[PDB]
RNA sequence: AAUUGAAGAGUUUGAUCAUGGCUCAGAUUGAACGCUGGCGGCAGGCCUAACACAUGCAAGUCGAACGGUAACAGGAAGAAGCUUGCUUCUUUGCUGACGAGUGGCGGACGGGUGAGUAAUGUCUGGGAAACUGCCUGAUGGAGGGGGAUAACUACUGGAAACGGUAGCUAAUACCGCAUAACGUCGCAAGACCAAAGAGGGGGACCUUCGGGCCUCUUGCCAUCGGAUGUGCCCAGAUGGGAUUAGCUAGUAGGUGGGGUAACGGCUCACCUAGGCGACGAUCCCUAGCUGGUCUGAGAGGAUGACCAGCCACACUGGAACUGAGACACGGUCCAGACUCCUACGGGAGGCAGCAGUGGGGAAUAUUGCACAAUGGGCGCAAGCCUGAUGCAGCCAUGCCGCGUGUAUGAAGAAGGCCUUCGGGUUGUAAAGUACUUUCAGCGGGGAGGAAGGGAGUAAAGUUAAUACCUUUGCUCAUUGACGUUACCCGCAGAAGAAGCACCGGCUAACUCCGUGCCAGCAGCCGCGGUAAUACGGAGGGUGCAAGCGUUAAUCGGAAUUACUGGG
C-alpha cells in the first residue's frame, strides 16, 4: 500500500513541497529543488493540457500518500455529496485520521502519524483506532493512550508544530496529549495552494 | 398453515433477522405475504433494539396463523404494561 | 431406489384394489341408470336411481368423489329420469 | 506386520514367473480357479500380453502365507527391456532368481544377477524344471557356483525319479563354509565336536543379511514338488518388514501403466508411515495432491482398501505423478542403476501411416512415456522423423503391438537421418560481381573458400580492410554465409568451411546490411560449385566385448564390417577389442554380437570423428533449402 | 434531502474543408492466461457435455393409533453359589422404552438444472364457472354392531431379489346399520348422505374386582366461514427472418350426452361453413420469464450469473395410481438405450441433492463439522430427522481495509549509468545513528450470536378436588458446529512480507550500448536499410499496487442506425 520510496525526491517531481520531509529541521534545501527532479530534469516539459491535470492529481495524492483506486473513492463520494465538489473532495481527505493527527503535531512527517496511528497509539473518543482512512466525526476527541503517551518521539514532534499554521478548526491540550477536532475546515483555511478544480477534470473524462 | 417467522438475513457472523408472516411451505429466505418488524439480537443495548409492530400482528392472530416460538418471545419481550 | 419409506408404494398398491373396486361397483349401478332411460320405462329409472344414492353420496365422504362430481350425477340424470315422467 | 516383496529374476526365458502362478494356488484359496497351462490369468493384466508368450512389463499380485504377507511380481526377464526389470528391485530387498537347468544358469540372466548384486539386498537361487529330462541334477548344479563366482551352497539337494527330497539335506561335514566367514561363528570351527544346524543357522542368517549366498533350492514346480515347501522358506528367509507408523510418512513411486480402464494409476510403496484415505500428503510437485482411490493389487483381482500398511506397495490414481517423486518428501535410499549400458540400441523410424491419422499416433508416443521409464524421443530431424530410444528386437514388438491395440497406428523405419557432412572438395575462385550486372541486392562479395583438414568445422576471417570491411555489416556477411552452410548442392550440410572473404565493392546509397548477407549466400553455393562435392560420413569408434573362444568368430565379422581393425586387450576369461566403424552401418553390428558372440556379446561406442568420406555415387539427401528469402534468384545462378 | 447533468484525440492529402469507416482514452465481468504474491473482512466460484457416474449421505417421524417384543434397561415368581439376601440365574410385555409389522401425516415442501418453451410460458391490470390437507372463527354430532388382514406360527418356492398356501389376532384400517341439518338433488313435495377414540388425575358411588363414573387436554364427523395455496378466462405488453403468404378439417360456432374440483371441442354425435393473415397467420432460425445487473445526461443498448418470484425438467419416451395438492428428483408400472450382478432361472441401476471421479473445455472447490441458531417434517412434549440452513477448508475471482517501517543522516562515499570526463544522476537512497511495533510468529485472558428447554417452587385459572393440566412469576442445574474465535493484554526483534506495465505521437515518463527492412515490436499512425528517444539489454523515470498487463464479451465515447438526435 504505502510507496515507501525516497519520499524526498517524490517532492523535486512537482516542483512545490510535498512536505514528506518536514523534518525537525525546518526547509531542507539538500536536494536541489525545482531544478533536478531525476536525470533529465533539467529538460523543460512541453506541460500538456493533459498533464497538468495529472500533475495536480499525484501532487495532492502524495501530500495525502492516498493510492490511486482509493483515491477514486473519495471522488465517487464526493459527488453524492451537497453542495461544490471542489470543497468536497479536500474535506474528505482531510477527515482522515492520520491526517488530523498530523494537524495535532503528533509526528513530525505525514509517514509517521500513519505509523503512529497503526500501533494502536491513537485512540480518539476513548475508542482506538488502527485504520489511517477513518472518516474523523465532527467533535471528535482524538487522544493518545497513556501507555504509548509522551514516548520520547512523540515530544520532540511536538515542537515542529509551534513553527507551523496551526489550523484554526481544531486544538489540542499539548498538556497531555489530547486533541479535538470540532468543525469541518473552510477551502479558504486548507491549503489555499492546490488546485483542486484540476482534480474533478481529471474523473470528468 | 400461515405462520409468522424469522427470515434470517445480514451479513456472515453478523445474524440479523426478519420477522415475516409466510406460509410455512415457503422456503425461509421465500416469498411471504408482508414484513413486520425486526429483530436485531447483536445489536445489545443502543438507540435500538427490537421493533415490533403490534398493531399488523394482532390481525394475523385471528387469521389462523400460528406465530412460532421465537417471535412469540419477542411478543413477551415487547410486554404490554412494560 | 432403496428406501426406508417404500411402504408407501406397496400401501398405495393395496388401497388402490379396495378403492377402484367401490368407484366400479358404484359406476355399474349408474351405467344401469342409463339402460334405464333408453328402455323407455320412466318407473324403472326412479327405482334405480334410488338404489344409488345412498351409495353414491356415501363414497363422497370416503373422499373417492370430491363431493361434486356425485352431485352433476344427482343432477344432469335427474333431469332426465323425470323428462321421460 | 508386513513381508517384503518376492523375487521373479526369470533370466533368460527361464519362466520363473510362470512359477511364481503357481504361488497364488499354494496360498489359494479359498475360492480361485487354480491357474493353468499356458496363459492362463495369473495377473496377466493387460491385453495381448499371455498372447504373445511372455507380459509386456513386470506385473504385480496379492499373495500371503504363514501368517505374513509375501507380495511378488514377474517376470521382466523377456528380451530385451530388462532395465525395466532393474525399476522392480527397488519394490522389494528380495530375489529369488530361476536359473535354467540347461548347462546352468543363462548367461544372460547372469547379467541380471550380478545387477542384484549392485542392490545390495539379498537372493536366492532356485532349480526350475527340475523335473525334466537332461537336468544337471549333479554336474548343471556346479556351474551355478561357476557363474555365481562365490561360496553359495544349496541347503538340500536330491535326484529323480518321483522322488523331489528336499529338507532330507544338506551340506553335511564340509557345509557351512560361509559361517567360517562370520567373526562369531568362526569361533564355533575352533572349538570342534558336532554341533546342531541350527546352531549354524544363526551365523547363517546374519551372512544371509549381506546377501552372501544364494539360498538353496530345488524341484521344478510342474512337477509339483517342492514347489510349496521351499515357498516357506520365502517366508522365514525373507527380511521382515520395516513396519511403524511412527510418522511423518514417506515413499516413492516405482511403476505405472496406462491401463485402458485406469485411465492412469502410479502405484508406489510406503517407504515409512501410512496414509489416510482421502486426505492430502507431499510429492515432488510441491503441492497438495490427495489419492482420491487407493487399492492392493490382489493376484485374483483388484481389491479397494481404506489404508495402505506401512512398507505396502499399491496402485493409486492421480492427476499427476513423475516417475521416482517423493511420497514424503522425501525418501534416503541410494543405489546403482543403468539401461542396460545403452544411451540409444539402435534407433528405428516409426513414421505413422496416413497423412494424418500418423499424426495421433504421435501422442500415443507420449503415452509411451507414461510406460516404461527407460524411453527418451525427440523430432530432432527436420523431417521430424521418429527416433525412438527404445532398443532391441522383441523388445520392439511390444512397442508395435502396443500401438495395434492401445491405439490405431503403426510405421516402419530403421534407416534414419544419413548423417551426411560433405565438404567442399578444393579451393577455387569466385565473387558476387559489382555494381548491377545484376540482382539484388546490389552490395556484393567476392567469396574464396578454400579446403581445410577434416574435423576442423567452419572458419571464417576479415580480409577485407576498413571500413569497406563494415564495423557492423560485415557481420552480416558472416551470418550469411552461415546460411549456405545449413545444406550444400547435395543438400548435405556444410562441412571443413574456410571462406576468407576478400573483395567487397559496394555504393553506399542503397547498399543494406541485408543486401550484403543476401549476396553472401550466394558466393557460398557459387564457391560450392567449384568444389565439386565431397560426401563424408561419420565413423565413431565401438569397443565391444566378446568370450575369447568366441573372439576368433568376431574377427570373421570384421570383413563384412565396414569398420577397419584396432588395438584390443584381453581380460581373463573375457576378450574385448577396440573398434571404429561407420555409423551408417553400427547399427547392424548389434546384431552381429547378437549371433556369433552366443549371448555374450557387449559392446559401446559414441559418435566421434567428422572424418570418414566412402563410396559411392555420392548420394545426397534432399533438400535445403526452402523458406527463405530471395531463394527462387538462387535458380537463376544455375543457368 | 431523495439521478445538480452531455469533453474528446490520433489516422485518407503536398496542404485543407466536409463527408466517411477504423481505432484509443471510461466504466465493467460468474472471466482466463502470463508474471508476482504477506494478512484480514465481506461475496462469488461448471457460463463447455440436460455427458456418463464408484461410494457415503441428502426424509423421516409418532408407543399419547394398535397388536406386539426382536434387543436393551428395571421389577417380579422362581433359582444357585455361598461374605443367606451378598451373588448366580431361568422365566416374566408386568413397567421404562424400542427393531420388524399395521395405521396417521410428510414424501407435491426444502435443494438442483435451463434441456424443452415465441406462448400451452411469464410480466402488467382485470374476470367468474372453482378448489384448498395442515392452521383458525361460529353452530351441532360423536349412537350402536360386524368381518378380514400384516406382524406373528406350521409348511414351502427362489442364489439373491422376493414370496406362496393353510391357520391365529388388534386399532384413530376397512364396512353395512341407527342418526341428521341452513348440506347435496329437485320448482316444491320429498329422497339421500358422516365418525374415533385416546392420554393425565380422582372423592362418593359402583367393581362378574376387564372397569364403570366425574373432570381436564387432544383427536375425529358434517355445514357455513376466514386466510393461504393452486387451477381456469381475457386484454395489453413480452425474439430474429418475407430469400416463410397462404394456413386449418375437432379445424369455427351451434345443439345434446358424456367428462373436470371448475368454464371450455376438454371429448364423442349431428348441423352450419366458417376461423385466423400484411396492425405479419402458418413456417423457419433462436431463447427459460421477470423483479434486476452493467453501461448511458437522458432516451436506450447489452444482459439477467448470484440474490428473489413464476414456470419447465428429473436417463429417454409414454401412461396411470395413492392423495387436499403429483398426471411425480431420492414413488409404482411399461418400452428403449446405456452399465452392473447372477446359481445366468432372473433381477439391479438413474448424482441437472450436496461432495467426488472420468470426459469436455481457456477455465471454476472439501468424498469437512454441527443440527449450537433459524426454517421445514413428525410428536402432547421431550426429542429424532434435515448435503436446507448455519460455518469451516480451498482460489487474489471481484470489492474493501491494512502492513512490508519511522525520524535523523554527506564523505553528498562504494558500485551502476551518462559525459564537453568539468561533472551530473542513481541519491536521504543505502550504511551509520535514534525509536516504534499494526499485522504474522509465540504465550495468557476473553465477548457475542442463547431465546429456550428440563427439574423444582408459589400464585392465579380449571375443577367435586388444595390432584392432574393450562398459564404467569421464581430457584437450581444447564444447551456453541464455528472455536487453538472476535477482541485485549504480554513477549522478542526493523525483525517475516513489492512487485508489474509503460517511456514516437495519442498517453503521464529518457539517454546509452548492441542488432542494420536481419532479428522483432504494434490498440491507431506505423518504426528498424545511421550514436532506432518506437528492436534487445542496461541506467533512469513514469503509471499503478498484492496486484500489474494481455485477451475476450458489452456499453459509452459513436448524433458512424439520429424516437429524443443524421442524410
Amino acid at each position: 500500500a504505502r510507496y515507501l520510496g525516497p519520499k524526498l525526491k517524490l517532492s523535486r517531481r512537482e516542483g512545490t513541497d510535498l512536505f514528506l520531509k518536514s523534518g525537525v529541521r525546518a526547509i531542507d534545501t539538500k536536494c536541489k529543488i525545482e531544478q533536478a527532479p531525476g536525470q533529465h530534469g533539467a529538460r523543460k516539459p512541453r506541460l500538456s493540457d493533459y498533464g497538468v491535470q495529472l500533475r495536480e492529481k499525484q501532487k495532492v495524492r502524495r501530500i495525502y500518500g492516498v493510492l490511486e483506486r482509493q483515491f477514486r473513492n473519495y471522488y465517487k463520494e464526493a459527488a453524492r455529496l451537497k453542495g461544490n465538489t471542489g470543497e468536497n473532495l479536500l474535506a474528505l481527505l482531510e477527515g482522515r485520521l492520520d491526517n488530523v493527527v498530523y494537524r495535532m503535531g503528533f509526528g513530525a512527517t505525514r509517514a509517521e502519524a500513519r505509523q503512529l496511528v497503526s500501533h494502536k497509539a491513537i485512540m480518539v473518543n476513548g475508542r482506538v483506532v488502527n485504520i489511517a482512512s477513518y472518516q474523523v466525526s465532527p467533535n471528535d476527541v482524538v487522544s493518545i493512550r497513556e501507555k504509548a503517551k509522551k514516548q520520547s518521539r512523540v515530544k520532540a514532534a511536538l515542537e515542529l508544530a509551534e513553527q507551523r499554521e496551526k489550523p484554526t478548526w481544531l486544538e489540542v491540550d499539548a498538556g497531555k496529549m489530547e486533541g479535538t477536532f470540532k468543525r469541518k475546515p473552510e477551502r479558504s483555511d486548507l491549503s489555499a495552494d492546490i488546485n483542486e478544480h484540476l482534480i474533478v477534470e481529471l474523473y470528468s473524462k | 398453515m400461515v405462520t409468522i417467522r424469522l427470515a434470517r438475513h445480514g451479513a456472515k457472523k453478523r445474524p440479523f433477522y426478519q420477522v415475516v408472516v409466510a406460509d410455512s411451505r415457503n422456503a425461509r429466505n421465500g416469498r411471504f405475504i408482508e414484513r413486520v418488524g425486526f429483530f436485531n439480537p447483536i445489536a445489545s443495548e443502543k438507540e435500538e433494539g427490537t421493533r415490533l409492530d403490534l398493531d399488523r400482528i394482532a390481525h394475523w392472530v385471528g387469521q389462523g396463523a400460528t406465530i412460532s416460538d421465537r417471535v412469540a418471545a419477542l411478543i413477551k419481550e415487547v410486554n404490554k404494561a412494560a | 431406489n432403496i428406501k426406508s419409506a417404500k411402504k408407501r408404494a406397496i400401501q398405495s398398491e393395496k388401497a388402490r384394489k379396495h378403492n377402484a373396486s367401490r368407484r366400479s361397483m358404484m359406476r355399474t349401478f349408474i351405467k344401469k341408470v342409463y339402460a334405464a332411460i333408453e328402455a323407455g320405462d320412466k318407473a324403472a329409472a326412479q327405482k334405480a336411481f334410488n338404489e344409488m344414492q345412498p351409495i353414491v353420496d356415501r363414497q363422497a365422504a370416503k373422499g373417492l368423489i370430491h363431493k361434486n362430481k356425485a352431485a352433476r350425477h344427482k343432477a344432469n340424470l335427474t333431469a332426465q329420469i323425470n323428462k321421460l315422467a | 506386520m508386513k513381508i517384503i516383496n518376492i523375487g521373479v529374476l526369470a533370466h533368460v526365458d527361464a519362466g520363473k514367473t510362470t512359477l511364481t502362478e503357481s504361488l497364488l494356488y499354494n496360498s489359494g484359496a479359498i475360492t480361485e480357479l487354480g491357474s493353468v497351462d499356458k496363459g492362463t490369468t495369473r495377473t496377466d493384466n493387460t491385453l495381448l500380453e499371455r498372447q504373445r508368450g511372455i507380459t509386456i512389463q513386470t506385473g504385480i499380485t496379492s499373495f500371503q502365507w504363514e501368517n505374513t504377507k509375501v507380495n511378488i511380481i514377474d517376470t521382466p526377464g523377456h528380451m530385451d527391456f530388462l532395465a525395466e526389470v532393474y525399476r522392480s528391485l527397488s519394490v522389494l530387498d528380495g530375489a529369488i532368481l530361476l536359473i535354467s537347468a540347461k548347462d546352468g544358469v543363462q548367461a544372460q540372466t547372469r547379467i541380471l544377477f550380478h545387477a542384484l548384486r549392485k542392490m545390495g539386498i539379498p537372493t536366492i537361487f532356485f532349480i526350475n524344471k527340475i523335473d525334466q529330462n537332461g537336468i544337471d541334477l549333479s554336474t548343471v548344479y556346479q556351474d551355478i557356483k561357476e557363474k555365481l563366482s562365490a561360496e553359495i551352497v544349496i541347503k538340500q539337494k536330491v535326484e529323480l525319479y518321483p522322488n523331489v527330497c528336499v529338507t532330507n539335506f544338506t551340506e553335511s561335514e564340509q557345509w557351512d563354509t560361509v559361517i567360517e566367514g562370520n567373526d562369531d561363528l568362526l569361533e564355533k570351527y575352533m572349538s570342534g565336536k558336532s554341533l546342531e544346524a541350527l546352531e549354524l543357522e544363526q551365523e547363517e542368517s546374519i551372512r544371509f543379511q549381506n546377501c552372501s549366498l544364494f539360498p538353496l533350492y530345488h524341484g521344478s514346480a510342474k512337477s509339483n514338488i517342492g514347489i510349496d515347501n521351499l515357498i516357506e522358506v520365502i517366508t522365514n528367509k525373507f527380511y521382515s518388514s520395516t513396519h511403524r507408523g511412527p510418522s511423518e510418512l514417506c515413499g516413492n513411486v516405482f511403476k505405472i501403466e496406462y491401463t485402458k480402464k485406469r485411465q492412469r494409476l502410479a502405484y508406489i510403496r510406503l517407504y515409512s508411515g501410512v496414509l489416510h484415505l482421502r486426505d492430502s500428503v507431499r510429492v515432488s510437485e510441491k503441492e497438495k495432491i490427495k489419492v482420491t482411490e487407493m487399492y492392493t493389487s490382489i493376484n485374483g483381482e483388484l481389491c479397494k482398501i481404506d489404508r495402505a500398511y506401512s512398507g505396502e506397495i499399491v496402485i493409486l490414481q492421480n492427476e499427476f505423478l513423475k516417475l521416482n517423486s517423493v511420497l514424503g518428501d522425501t525418501k534416503l535410499l541410494p543405489q546403482r542403476k543403468k539401461i542396460e549400458n545403452p544411451h540409444p540400441l539402435l534407433q528405428t523410424t516409426v513414421e505413422p501411416s496416413k497423412p494424418e491419422q500418423r499424426e495421433m499416433l504421435l501422442d500415443a508416443l507420449l503415452e509411451i512415456s507414461d510406460s516404461d521409464p527407460l524411453l527418451r524421443y525427440y523430432v530432432d530431424s527436420t523431417t521430424h522423423e521418429i527416433i525412438l530410444s527404445f532398443l532391441g528386437k522383441v523388445q520392439m514388438e511390444v512397442i508395435s503391438a502396443l500401438l495395434q491395440e492401445k491405439y490405431h497406428v503403426e510405421i516402419e523405419i530403421t534407416e534414419p537421418t544419413v548423417i551426411y557432412m560433405e565438404r567442399p572438395l578444393k579451393n577455387a575462385e569466385y565473387t558476387i560481381h559489382i555494381e548491377v550486372p545484376p540482382n539484388p541486392f546490389w552490395a556484393s562479395i567476392g567469396l574464396s573458400v578454400s579446403p581445410l583438414p577434416l574435423g576442423s568445422g567452419m572458419q571464417y576471417e576479415s580480409s577485407v580492410s576498413l571500413g569497406y570491411l563494415n564495423q557492423s555489416f560485415q557481420n552480416a556477411v558472416m551470418e550469411g554465409i552461415r546460411y549456405g552452410c545449413e545444406q550444400g548442392l547435395y543438400g548435405w550440410n556444410v562441412t571443413d568451411c574456410k571462406i576468407c572473404f576478400k573483395y567487397g565493392l559496394y555504393y553506399s546509397p542503397v547498399s543494406t546490411p541485408a543486401d550484403f548477407r543476401m549476396l553472401a549466400p550466394i558466393v557460398l553455393e557459387q564457391v560450392l560449385k567449384k568444389a565439386g562435392t565431397e560426401l563424408l560420413e561419420p565413423y565413431l569408434s565401438f569397443k565391444i566385448y566378446a568370450p575369447q573362444e568366441y573372439l576368433s568368430r568376431a574377427y570373421n565379422d570384421a570383413p563384412k564390417y565396414c569398420a577397419n581393425i584396432v588395438d584390443t586387450q584381453l581380460k581373463n576369461n573375457e576378450v574385448i577389442l577396440s573398434g571404429e566403424i561407420p555409423a551408417r552401418c553400427i547399427q547392424e553390428y548389434r546384431s552381429d554380437l547378437t549371433f556369433f558372440t552366443n549371448g555374450r556379446s557387449v559392446c559401446l561406442t559414441e559418435l566421434k570423428g567428422y572424418h570418414v568420406t566412402t563410396g559411392e555415387p555420392v548420394c545426397q539427401p534432399r533438400r535445403p533449402n526452402s523458406r527463405i528469402d530471395k531463394v527462387r534468384y538462387m535458380f537463376n545462378k544455375i543457368t
